[PDB]
RNA sequence: GCCGGCUAAGAUCAAGUGUAGUAUCUGUUCUUAUCAGUUUAAUAUCUGAUUCCUCGAGGA
C-alpha cells in the first residue's frame, strides 16, 4: 500500500491507466535507446522529447470522472 | 500365526548394572517405543532373576517394524561401555483406537510455526466487603473455583483481596478453556455487580 | 585410532566435539579402506544427531564428515537406512534425516537418490508421502543449479501431489515448486514450470493460511523463473472480476508482481482503447521508423 | 445413427482403437464406442464406429460385411423355435431364405436387438408352419455350420 | 508483533547470536548465505550497538541474506531488524 | 441503472465471453474487454462453487503412483547412469493456458496380433494374398472416402506388400534446421 | 457411493475435549410461509410488519 502504483479491489480504470502511463514515461526517460527511437521518429532533439514527456507527466489520460 | 509384523525385539545379554532409563534411551535411539494404551510406561520389560538380580536380558516392543529392522542392523554386535549386546526378533512360546491413533499422530508432518491461557476477571469483589466479613472472601474464591472448574481443568487460581478493582487470575491448562470461561464470564453478574473477563 | 576415537563423539564439550568430527572426517576422506562399512554406518547414524547442534562449527564439520562417509561407503545402503529412519521417528530427527538425504544426494549425484525416493511415494499411506515431499523440497533447495537435469523426473509426482485432497500434500508441493523455480533460473526450464503453474494456480482461493503462504511463495518463485509477463497474463481477467473475493486475491498477487520488476511490466501491458472522455492508447510505442 | 455403423461379432482381441484402425481404410472414422458389461466389465461383441460422412459408413458396411476378424464373424450394419449364437451378418430375409430349405415359414422372422445399439442381441425367434419343420430344424439346423458361428436351435415352449 | 523495522538502512552491519548464527533473517533458511545485512541507525545506537537482529541477544557474527532472498531482491527493503511493540 | 446480458452483448465486439455475473461488475466494459485479450487464461471456475475445490466423487480411488518407463528400464554404476540418461524422455506437458480442475482427469495398415487372430497369413514374395475386405473393393470399386489409398492387386503391384503393410496412402524446401549440434 | 431418488450435498446457535496451530464430538433447529430495508456477483443473513376443517382436543 505504501508503494506507488499498487492497487486493490476498489481501483478504477482511470487510476490503473494513469499509473501505467506515468511509469511508461519514466521508463522512456530512463532507457537511452527508446528516447533515441522517439527522437528519430518525430524529428526532434532529445532534450525536447524529454521536456515534452515531463510536461505530459502531470495529467496523462485527461482530468478524472464526475 | 503372525510370522512377520512382529514389532518386538529381544536384547540378548546386557550389563548387570542396567537401569530402565538407559535401556529406554538405547531403544528410543532407533524409533518410537509403543506405549501401553491404558497407561504410561512404554512397553519395555527388564527380565529379572528370582531376586533383585539382573539376568541381563531385555525386551522392547516398537510402534513399527522398520524400527525393529533398524535395531537389528545397528545394535547387533555393538558394545556399550563394557558389554557386548545381542539383538534378535523376540520369541514368544508357551481406548484401543484412541491411543493407537494418538501414537500414530506422533508421526505427522503437520505445519509448525504459528503464534507459539490465563483469564483475568475484574469488578467481582471489593476490599471493603472483606473487612467486616472474613468468610466472604473464601466463599467468593470457592464460587470462582467452582465456576472455573466447569469450563476446564484449572491449574492455578488467585484472587487479589487488596486490589480496588477486584482482580482475579484463573490459569488453566488449555487456552480454549480460558477463552470459553472469558466468553461465559463477560457481562455476567456476581454478587450484584457486573464482572468483566479478559484474556492474558 | 578410529575405534578408540568413536566413543569421544558423544563428549559434550564443543572443542572436543569439533576436533573429533574433523579427525573422523579426515580419516574417512583418506583412510576409508581401513575400517568395515558397518562401523561407518554406525558412525553416520550417530552423526545424524549432531545436525541439531546449537553451534555452527559443529554443524559445518558434521556436514563435511557425513559427505565424506557417504562418498566412501556408497549411497545405496545409507539411503535405505535413512528412508527407514525417516519413516519412524519424531519431528526433529525426521528433519535431520531430510538434511542427510539432501547431503547424500549432493555428494553422490541425485541420479542415485531420486529413484529410491520416488519409489517410496508409491506407498499407499499418508505421513510417508509427506515425508518424501519434504525431502524433495529440501533436496531441490539444497542442490540449486544441479536440479536442471531432474525437473522432468519429479513433474508427474508433483502433479499427483497437487491433485490430492490432503492440504499438507499441496502445501509441500508448492514449496517444492518454489525451490525448484528459484534453483533453475537462466537454464531454459520454462516448459515444466508453466505446466506446474497450471496446477498450482487453482489453489489461490484457499482459506488455510499455511497453504496460501506456500502458494504465494511458489508464485513469487515462478515470477523470477518464468517471468512477469506470464504472471500478468494469469492476473488480467481477475483484476476486475465482479466478486470482491476474486478481486482481493488477484490484486494481492498483482501487487506482489508489481513491486518486483515494475520496469518489465511496461512492455507487457495490454492495449486499452480510448473512451469519449479519456485517452488511453500509448502512441509513442506505435511509431514505426 | 446414419453416419455411424454398428459392428457385431467382436472377439477379445478386438479393441476400441483397433476397430478405428481397421475402419480407417474404408473411411474417416471419427470415433469408436464400445459398451462395457456390468457383470464382466468388458465388451459384449457389439460396438459402434461414428464416421464423418454417410458414404464412408455405407462403404464400411458393404466392405466389412461377414468378415473374419479375430476369429469372429464381424459385420457392419446401418445403426416356436429359438435360435441362439447367430451371426449378425444375416438379415430377416436371409434367415427366412435359410429357413425355407428345411420347412415352410408362417411369416417373417424377427431377431432380438440390444436396447442401446439396436443391431443384434444374439438370439432370434422363428415360427414354423407345422411341428415337422420344427423337428427338422431341431434335427438338422440345430448344430449346422453357419457363417463362422455355431447356431443352436431349440424349442421355445414344450409341454410334458 | 513480529514486525520488521523497514527503515532506511545505513552503514551498520547486522549481527547474529550464538543460537541464530547460521540463520537467514527473512526466511529462516540455513543454506547458502549470500548478502551481508545492513541495519538503520536507530537499531545501531548505544545499548543496541551489538545485538542479534532475530532475537536481540549479544551478537557474535555477521547476519546474512540467503541466495534465495538475494535472487528475489528481498535485501532491498528497509532495516530487517525484528522489532516488537 | 445496470446493463442486461443481452444489452451488453450488443455493445461488445465479442459477445460469447459475456456471462451471467458480468453485468454486475463495477466496470463491465473493461471486464469484457480484458476477457477478450489474445492471451490471459480465465479464472479457476470454482470461485462460485461451495465444495472447497475438492470434489468428493468421480471415484478418485486409483493406483498410488505409476513411475515412468525410465524408472524400471552397488545398485547401478555409471553404465546404468548412461542407461538412465539415454532412456530419459520428456513427459506430457500442458501449454500456458490449460488450468486444472476437479473433473479433467477422467474425461491400409494392420497390426500383427489382429492379423494373427483373424487367420490371415503373412505376405508372400510374388503372389496374390489379399485381405477378405479387398475382394469387395475389387468387385465394387475404390472407396470414395479415400481415393489416394493403394491396395496390392488393384492399384499397387504384387512384388507393394512387405510384412504387415497391406496398403499405402499416396497423396498427390531446405527443411534442415539451422543451428544444431553435430 | 448405488440402481431421478433413497435427506451422508450446505449454514448455524449452546456446551464439552484438546493443540504451538488446525481442530474433534453432542444437542439441536433449519425458515416448509409473504412483503419492505441492509447486504451478497447472485443466494444467504440480519433488521420490521403481516377464520375454516376433522373427532373439549388436533391441524391449517
Ligand atoms: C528443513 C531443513 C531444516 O530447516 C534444517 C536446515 C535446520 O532447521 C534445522 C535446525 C538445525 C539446528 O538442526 C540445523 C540447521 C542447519 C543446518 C544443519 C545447516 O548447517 C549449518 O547450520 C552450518 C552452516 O550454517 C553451513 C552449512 C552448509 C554450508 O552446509 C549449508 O549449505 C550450504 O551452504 N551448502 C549447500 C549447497 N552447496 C552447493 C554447492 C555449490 C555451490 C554453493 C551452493 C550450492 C553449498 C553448500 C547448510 C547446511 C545445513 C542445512
Ligand atoms: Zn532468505
Ligand atoms: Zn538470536
Ligand atoms: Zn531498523
Amino acid at each position: 500500500s505504501k508503494y506507488i502504483g499498487t492497487g486493490h479491489a476498489d481501483t478504477t480504470k482511470w487510476e490503473w491507466l494513469v499509473n501505467q502511463h506515468r511509469d511508461s514515461y519514466c521508463s522512456y526517460m530512463g532507457h537511452f535507446d527508446l528516447l533515441n527511437y522517439f527522437a528519430i521518429a518525430e524529428n526532434e532533439s532529445k532534450a525536447r522529447v524529454r521536456f515534452n514527456l515531463m510536461e505530459k507527466m502531470l495529467q496523462p489520460c485527461g482530468p478524472p470522472a464526475d | 500365526v503372525e510370522e512377520d509384523r512382529n514389532t518386538n525385539v529381544y536384547v540378548s545379554g546386557l550389563p548387570p548394572d542396567i537401569t530402565v532409563d538407559e535401556f529406554i534411551q538405547l531403544m528410543s535411539k532407533f524409533g518410537i517405543i509403543m506405549r501401553d494404551p491404558q497407561t504410561e510406561e512404554f512397553k519395555v520389560k527388564l527380565y529379572k532373576d528370582n531376586q533383585g538380580n539382573l539376568k541381563g536380558d531385555g525386551l522392547c516392543c516398537y510402534l513399527k517394524r522398520e524400527s525393529v529392522e533398524l535395531a537389528l542392523k545397528l545394535l547387533d554386535e555393538d558394545e556399550i561401555r563394557g558389554y557386548k549386546l545381542h539383538v534378535e526378533v523376540a520369541k514368544f512360546q508357551l481406548d484401543y483406537k484412541k491411543k493407537l491413533s494418538m501414537q500414530q499422530k506422533q508421526l505427522d508432518w503437520r505445519p509448525e510455526r504459528r503464534a507459539g491461557r490465563v483469564v483475568i476477571i475484574k469488578n467481582m469483589f471489593h476490599p471493603m466487603d472483606f473487612e467486616d466479613d472474613p468468610l466472604v472472601l473464601n466463599e467468593i474464591r470457592e464460587d470462582l473455583r467452582v465456576e472455573c472448574s466447569k469450563f476446564g481443568q484449572i491449574r492455578k487460581l488467585l484472587l487479589f483481596d487488596r486490589h480496588p478493582d477486584g482482580v482475579a487470575s484463573v490459569s488453566f491448562r488449555d487456552p480454549e478453556e480460558a477463552d470459553y470461561c472469558i466468553q461465559t464470564l463477560d457481562g455476567r453478574w456476581f454478587g450484584g455487580r457486573q464482572i468483566t473477563a479478559q484474556a492474558w | 585410532l578410529l575405534p578408540r576415537l568413536t566413543p569421544i563423539l558423544k563428549n559434550r564439550h564443543e572443542k572436543v566435539q569439533e576436533n573429533c568430527i574433523d579427525l573422523v572426517g579426515r580419516i574417512a576422506d583418506r583412510g576409508a579402506e581401513y575400517v568395515s562399512a558397518r562401523e561407518w554406518m554406525r558412525i553416520c547414524f550417530e552423526l545424524l544427531e549432531l545436525l541439531k547442534a546449537h553451534k555452527k562449527a559443529i554443524r559445518r564439520a558434521t556436514v563435511n564428515t557425513f559427505g565424506y562417509i557417504a562418498k566412501a561407503i556408497g549411497p545405496h545402503d545409507v539411503l535405505a537406512t535413512l528412508l527407514n529412519n525417516l519413516k519412524v521417528q519424531e519431528r526433529q530427527n525426521r528433519v535431520c534425516t531430510t538434511v542427510a538425504i539432501a547431503i547424500v544426494a549432493e555428494t553422490c549425484s541425485p541420479f542415485t537418490v531420486l529413484p529410491a525416493l520416488m519409489n517410496e511415494y508409491r506407498v499407499p499411506e499418508l505421513n510417508v508421502q509427506n515425508g518424501v515431499l519434504k525431502s524433495l523440497s529440501f533436496l531441490f533447495e539444497y542442490i540449486g543449479e544441479m536440479g536442471k537435469d531432474y525437473i522432468y523426473a519429479v513433474t508427474p509426482l508433483l502433479e499427483d501431489a497437487l491433485m490430492d485432497r490432503d492440504l499438507v500434500h499441496r502445501q509441500t508441493a508448492s514449496a517444492v515448486v518454489q525451490h525448484m523455480s528459484l534453483g533453475v533460473y537462466g537454464f531454459g526450464c520454462e516448459d515444466s514450470l508453466n505446466h506446474l503453474l497450471n496446477y498450482v494456480w487453482p489453489n489461490v482461493f484457499e482459506t488455510s493460511p499455511h497453504v496460501i503462504q506456500a502458494v504465494m511463495g511458489a508464485l513469487e518463485g515462478l515470477r523470477v523463473a518464468i517471468g512477469p509477463c506470464r504472471m500478468l497474463q494469469y492476473c488480467l481477467q481477475g483484476l476486475f472480476h465482479p466478486a470482491r473475493k476474486v478481486r482481493d486475491v488477484y490484486w494481492k498477487i498483482y501487487n506482489s508482481i508489481y513491486i518486483g520488476s515494475q520496469d518489465a511490466l511496461i512492455a507487457h501491458y495490454p492495449r486499452i482503447y480510448n473512451d469519449d472522455k479519456n485517452t488511453y492508447i500509448r502512441y509513442e510505442l506505435d511509431y514505426i521508423l | 445413427q446414419d453416419a455411424t455403423v454398428y459392428v457385431g461379432g467382436l472377439d477379445e482381441k478386438v479393441s476400441e482403437p483397433l476397430l478405428w484402425e481397421l475402419f480407417l481404410q474404408a473411411g474417416p472414422v471419427v470415433n469408436t464406442h464400445m459398451p462395457k458389461d456390468r457383470v464382466t466389465g468388458q465388451h459384449q461383441g457389439y460396438g459402434f464406429v461414428e464416421f464423418l460422412s454417410e458414404e464412408d459408413a455405407d462403404y464400411a458396411i458393404k466392405i466389412m460385411n461377414m468378415i473374419k476378424l479375430y476369429g469372429k464373424p464381424i459385420r457392419v450394419n446401418k445403426a416356436n423355435i429359438f435360435i441362439g449364437n447367430l451371426d449378425p451378418e444375416i438379415d430377416e430375409k436371409l434367415l427366412y431364405d435359410t429357413f425355407s430349405a428345411f420347412g415352410v415359414i408362417l411369416q417373417t422372422p424377427k431377431i432380438m436387438r440390444d436396447p442401446d445399439t439396436g443391431n443384434s442381441k444374439g438370439y432370434a425367434f422363428i415360427n414354423f408352419a407345422s411341428f415337422d419343420a420344427s423337428d427338422a430344424a431341431i434335427e438338422a439346423m440345430n448344430g449346422q455350420y453357419l457363417c463362422n458361428r455355431p447356431i443352436t436351435v431349440s424349442y421355445a415352449f414344450k409341454k410334458d | 508483533d513480529l514486525i520488521f523495522c523497514r527503515k532506511q538502512a545505513g552503514v551498520a552491519i547486522g549481527r547474529l547470536c550464538e543460537k541464530c548464527d547460521g540463520k537467514c533473517v527473512i526466511c529462516d533458511s540455513y543454506v547458502r548465505p549470500c548478502t551481508l545485512v545492513r541495519i538503520c541507525d536507530e537499531c545501531n545506537y548505544g545499548s543496541y550497538q551489538g545485538r542479534c537482529v532475530i532475537c536481540g541477544g549479544p551478537g557474535v557474527s555477521d547476519a546474512y541474506y540467503c541466495k534465495e532472498c538475494t535472487i528475489q531482491e528481498k535485501d532491498r527493503d528497509g532495516c530487517p531488524k525484528i522489532v516488537n511493540l | 441503472n445496470r446493463f442486461t446480458v443481452a444489452e451488453l452483448k450488443q455493445l461488445v465486439a465479442r459477445p460469447d465471453v459475456v456471462e451471467m455475473h458480468d453485468v454486475t461488475a463495477q466496470d463491465p466494459k473493461l471486464l469484457v474487454h480484458l476477457k477478450a485479450t489474445r492471451n490471459s487464461v480465465p479464472v479457476p471456475r470454482h470461485w462460485c462453487f461451495k465444495r472447497k475445490y475438492l470434489q468428493g466423487k468421480r471415484g478418485i480411488e486409483k493406483p498410488p503412483f505409476e513411475l515412468p518407463d525410465f524408472i524400471k528400464r552397488d545398485i547401478d554404476y555409471q553404465k546404468l547412469h548412461d542407461a538412465f540418461f539415454k532412456w530419459q524422455t520428456k513427459p506430457k506437458l500442458t501449454i500456458h493456458g490449460d488450468l486444472y480442475y476437479e473433473g479433467k482427469e477422467f474425461e491400409g495398415d494392420l497390426s500383427d496380433e489382429l492379423r494373427i487372430s483373424l487367420g490371415m497369413p503373412v505376405g508372400p514374395n510374388a503372389h496374390k494374398v489379399p485381405p477378405p475386405w479387398l475382394i469387395a473393393m475389387q468387385r465394387y470399386g475404390p472407396p470414395p472416402s479415400y481415393p489416394n489409398l493403394k491396395i496390392p492387386g488393384l492399384n499397387s503391384p504384387i512384388p507393394p506388400l512387405y510384412g504387415d503393410v497391406f496398403g499405402t496412402n499416396a497423396a498427390e524446401i531446405d527443411r534442415t534446421p539451422w543451428g544444431e549440434l553435430e
